[PDB]
DNA sequence: TCACAGGATGTATATATCTGACACGTGCCTGGAGACTAGGGAGTAATCCCCTTGGCGGTTAAAACGCGGGGGACAGCGCGTACGTGCGTTTAAGCGGTGCTAGAGCTGTCTACGACCAATTGAGCGGATTTGCATAACAAAGTCTCCAGGA
DNA sequence: TCCTGGAGACTTTGTTATGCAAATCCGCTCAATTGGTCGTAGACAGCTCTAGCACCGCTTAAACGCACGTACGCGCTGTCCCCCGCGTTTTAACCGCCAAGGGGATTACTCCCTAGTCTCCAGGCACGTGTCAGATATATACATCCTGTGA
């Protein structure tokens, strides 16, 4: 039989970090999967164009960072940037 | 005898329906409307049960949002009753 | 021979990194994807995910449940104008609406 | 078949209006509302059918509807996509 | 003496401004506004002359469309004079 | 730089309104109009500057403005695109 | 040796084909481009191009001109219902607006 | 010296085949160039996705044809389709 | 009340003039086109079996209909003021220069960077049990309308 | 005038037992990681040159500000009829069930269509040169609209 990919595992985990005693319906999960896919596409889409306009072949953390700012509200953008900045900084050191 | 006056009940219905999540429309009548329209583009079409549900929710969401704007237009004209023209104004403002 | 190890662990993330790297490779976004690219992105998606779920969990509590349903997501999102905007064109299946009644319609 | 636009009954229209915060409805709304609904459906169905035909299929799936809705500036969550 | 009546002059102006294609907002005032805003984000920022014009045309197009919708809102309320309310209503209907 | 928002003088506001078919203007419009203009302009500038920074430059070009406008459902022709 | 020629000639088109093949290929629109793809599209662009210019030329003559300017393009687009959709949100430099005066504002 | 590409040549000709006695201002030409690029990108963008949705790598005349309909109003769409059909039918037949 | 005169006003039409923005010509360089191979993507046929269509009977809310009466929509009228018109008086935006240089744009070189391949294997998937949350039923307690007289 | 206070109806709070959707466990691939190589996009330094910034002086169109009068916006009133809320009756929608087979999803082969290659040359580009349609200023003639007398 064929196999599928989704984010239901990771969404479940995150819920625990914020609310360790809270579960989630399959429908709410269906919503969360659409959410993640939507945001992913937007960032990847915008980042693609930044590379296009600046004549680059490679998407780096920068195009993503810039794309994030153009897509997110200022407050969310800041927290998102801080987390991304670290993930990359650390990954490099790790 | 006992009863409520006009305006009292209407408010309650607003409260309740805003609160709930289910469909405010009937299903079999809707399914058929979808098909009656669909056949105009192509005969012998079929639908998954999830396809129809997706259409219903999109339709209700559309109309409900329209009614909010319609209601505001009526208020702007110092009214409570909504008229067809209040709908038309809102739509046109939105570029439809 | 080193033991194989998930990149998500290195970055301290819960979301997958290697998969994101692949998705970035395809979808025809670019010819190439940088090493830190999927890492940065995974962190962002995870962050936003947490924000919705946290507010949703609070909304669920307010309705005295131990579980999140689509409706709680709806209310949780709107109660945060930053997300209301980001998702200002998203229809939530069974989200319902906010209980807003115009003051001019109230009895007095 | 036929005459399923009348299938959108009055009480249904009222209830939809109520979520919108509408308290009071004139007698001419019902017909105007139906015309509006129809246009919405025609546009969404037509696009969904187009996707279905492209794929050389007969059954319209949830994804066909979701894609059709999206591009009209409206993204639907929970049905996949 | 001789005079034109209230509203008669305004109509001629409406025609002319609809008809012509030149910019209505003065250039130097506009350019300065662009920078006055931009500096709040970044100092030592510069603009090409074509960039400033691009901004200006977009700005006028936006306001002109806004005013048309504003005008309709006032008409819907049986008025000729536009008020801040009519601006706000039109925008709100568009989800701004 | 300060108070160049007042640089958008009454005649300018009037004329823009006239092009829109507005005949008659209340005295409170002028202040409201400026607020709305500004928000529109500011949002566009911000996106354009963001693009400028990404490109590591100081001078904003027409294309940065075009992209800034575009994504808001504002395709602009005549300045390149 | 056969003599080389442009594909736009072969397809009976005025718009370049080899270039479109390339443009479709790049920008990462796809991994691959079929032989008939560029040709189909060049024809489409050509058709739409002709319609705008034709209408604008008439707009130019209404002003007794032998030349098309941005304004004429504006009028062509707006008078044509379909173009006013496809390009419905396009802002045209120095386009001006249609002479739309609401009846209720007229003197009487 | 560096170089550029535009459609000014092709736009000019198309006009002549419609109104042989008229010309085009530099701005009207600039506008037509933005127009062509805009429509091109939409069709190419949508055609890309159709292939993606249907799990395919190659864009053919059909992904474009479908994209044309989704993007153009029905009246323009069919005329465009007729012309597209011929250009390809002929090309492959010649 | 109603039309018409005409007076002033503003807009449209014809002419001359001239200038700079277009149309067209020349020479030059990548980029598109022949002619060529090699290899996986897409097309085809064959197969399984999941999901939709269709019909049935019975139960029950949900729509239809009609009645009676009050609330809001609408039209008309009066008041006063907030705007529009037009004059005279300030002011600062265009216009056409001038000169400086900071930054954009292109060249040429060298490097670490990501794509690619092949081998190895554990994270994630589907599917099978488990159990506790949400559901529905039921009765009581609390909150919110709407009169009928009275202070 | 308005304020009880009481009668009434409707929503919320608290029990209670039950069903199935969600949480967790088990076993099986194949996508993620390791660990090498290869070739090249990206970073950097450097230099040339264009376009933006700053300043100046002069003309004058456009922006201020004032004063007079008027249509407009607004509030208030008074009919009247359209929409609400209620009870009675009829209709069609759900729910659970069962049967048939069409079409979606799957694998396994085949080839032919397209990526990738070298070589060649001419179509498109930048940059000059020539011209004529459109812009300027001006006079001229034609519509239109405001206020006035006289019917």
């Amino acid at each position: 039989r064929s196999r599928k990919e989704s984010y239901s595992i990771y969404v479940y985990k995150v819920l625990k970090q914020v609310h360790p005693d809270t579960g989630i319906s399959s429908k709410a999960m269906g919503i969360m999967n659409s959410f993640v896919n939507d945001i992913f596409e937007r960032i990847a889409g915008e980042a693609s164009r930044l590379a296009h306009y600046n004549k680059r072949s490679t998407i780096t953390s920068r195009e993503i960072q810039t794309a994030v700012r153009l897509l997110l509200p200022g407050e969310l953008a800041k927290h998102a940037v801080s987390e991304g900045t670290k993930a990359v900084t650390k990954y490099t050191s790790a | 005898p006992h009863r409520y006056r006009p305006g009292t009940v209407a408010l309650r219905e607003i409260r309740r329906y805003q609160k709930s999540t289910e469909l405010l429309i009937r299903k079999l009548p809707f399914q058929r409307l979808v098909r009656e329209i669909a056949q105009d583009f192509k005969t012998d079409l079929r639908f998954q049960s999830s396809a129809v549900m997706a259409l219903q929710e999109a339709c209700e969401a559309y109309l409900v949002g329209l009614f909010e704007d319609t209601n505001l237009c009526a208020i702007h004209a110092k009214r409570v009753t909504i008229m067809p023209k209040d709908i038309q104004l809102a739509r046109r403002i939105r570029g439809e | 021979r080193a033991k194989a190890k998930t990149r998500s662990s290195r970055a301290g993330l819960q979301f997958p990194v290697g998969r994101v790297h692949r998705l970035l490779r395809k979808g025809n976004y670019s010819e190439r994807v940088g090493a830190g690219a999927p890492v940065y992105l995974a962190a962002v998606l995870e962050y936003l995910t947490a924000e919705i779920l946290e507010l949703a969990g609070n909304a669920a509590r307010d309705n005295k449940k131990t579980r999140i349903i689509p409706r709680h997501l709806q209310l949780a999102i709107r109660n945060d104008e930053e997300l209301n905007k980001l998702l200002g064109r998203v229809t939530i299946a069974q989200g319902g609406v906010l209980p807003n009644i115009q003051a001019v319609l109230l009895p007095k | 078949l036929r005459d399923n636009i009348q299938g959108i009954t009055k009480p249904a229209i009222r209830r939809l209006a109520r979520r919108g915060g509408v308290k009071r409805i004139s007698g001419l709304i019902y017909e105007e509302t139906r015309g509006v609904l129809k246009v919405f459906l025609e546009n969404v169905i037509r696009d969904a059918v187009t996707y279905t035909e492209h794929a050389k299929r007969k059954t319209v799936t949830a994804m066909d509807v979701v894609y059709a809705l999206k591009r009209q500036g409206r993204t639907l969550y929970g049905f996949g996509g």
